[PDB]
């Protein structure tokens, strides 16, 4: 989902 | 940086030129000295302009420039000498040809000598030559900025900072003020769009460092979090303290 992590 | 107030010392305009080329640097009752400057790849070009404010001629007129320690080896200036005389009401100019060499921290020093009125006038000021000037934006697909962000290996390569925003966060001024920096600004890359994401290359004679970077405004909270992430631990650094500085 969230690309940074 | 120095402590005590930042007002009739050597940098007391500097902030105003990280993230724009020109612009006022420095201004007593007799003189003003603009900027105006270019840069392109690991070079860039700066006009140094000396106006004499009075109706008086200026004599001797000698600035020199002066780069501190490790700062003589990372940055390499050139330029040629001035006329010595300044009418009143003149304007004299000085083109200095910059090289980065390599990474560096420090600003080089503008020290001006004149004859006024026959009285001795010494001027330093601190020359607005950073880091981020030798930028290469990078544009890129959110896909290859991502792939490129996951790269990271060397945690002295990130570095992050959450700070208190030391001016209104208003987003046009946002945009312009990381476009001057010298990124790419990169939106469409963080799903949140109220973020910023940049991406460029620093260049040096010696080395080229990748550069990426998100900023994270905090509008209730007045602050940022801000993470460099770069092929050199000590650009991460040094970018992230000049950024910072900005908001």
């Amino acid at each position: 989902s969230d690309p940074w992590k | 940086g120095s402590p005590g107030i930042r007002l009739g010392s050597s940098e007391d305009n500097f902030a105003r030129f990280v993230c724009k080329n020109n612009g006022v640097l420095f201004e007593n009752q007799l003189l003003q000295i603009g900027l105006k400057s270019e840069f392109r790849q690991n070079l860039g070009r700066m006009f140094i302009f000396y106006g004499n404010k009075t109706s008086t001629q200026f004599l001797n007129f000698t600035p020199t420039l002066i780069c501190a320690d490790d700062l003589q080896t990372n940055l390499n200036l050139q330029t040629k000498p001035v006329d010595p005389t300044v009418d009143g009401g003149a304007q004299v100019q000085q083109v200095v040809n910059i090289e980065c060499i390599s990474d560096f921290t420090e600003a080089p020093v503008l020290n001006i000598q004149f004859r006024y009125g026959g009285t001795f006038q010494n001027v330093s000021v601190k020359l607005p030559i950073t880091l981020n000037k030798f930028f290469q934006p990078t544009e890129m697909a959110s896909q290859d900025f991502f792939q490129r962000w996951k790269q990271l290996s060397n945690p002295q390569q990130e570095v992050q900072n959450i700070f208190k925003a030391k001016h209104p966060m208003d987003t046009e001024i946002t945009k312009a003020k990381i476009i001057g920096f010298g990124s790419a600004l990169l939106e469409e890359v963080d799903p949140n769009p109220a973020n910023f994401v940049g991406a460029g290359i620093i260049h040096t004679k010696t080395t080229q460092i990748g550069c990426l970077l998100r900023l994270e405004p905090n509008l209730q909270a007045q602050m940022y979090r801000l993470t460099l992430r770069t092929s050199k631990d000590t650009v991460s650094q040094r970018l992230c303290e000049l950024l910072s500085e900005q908001f």
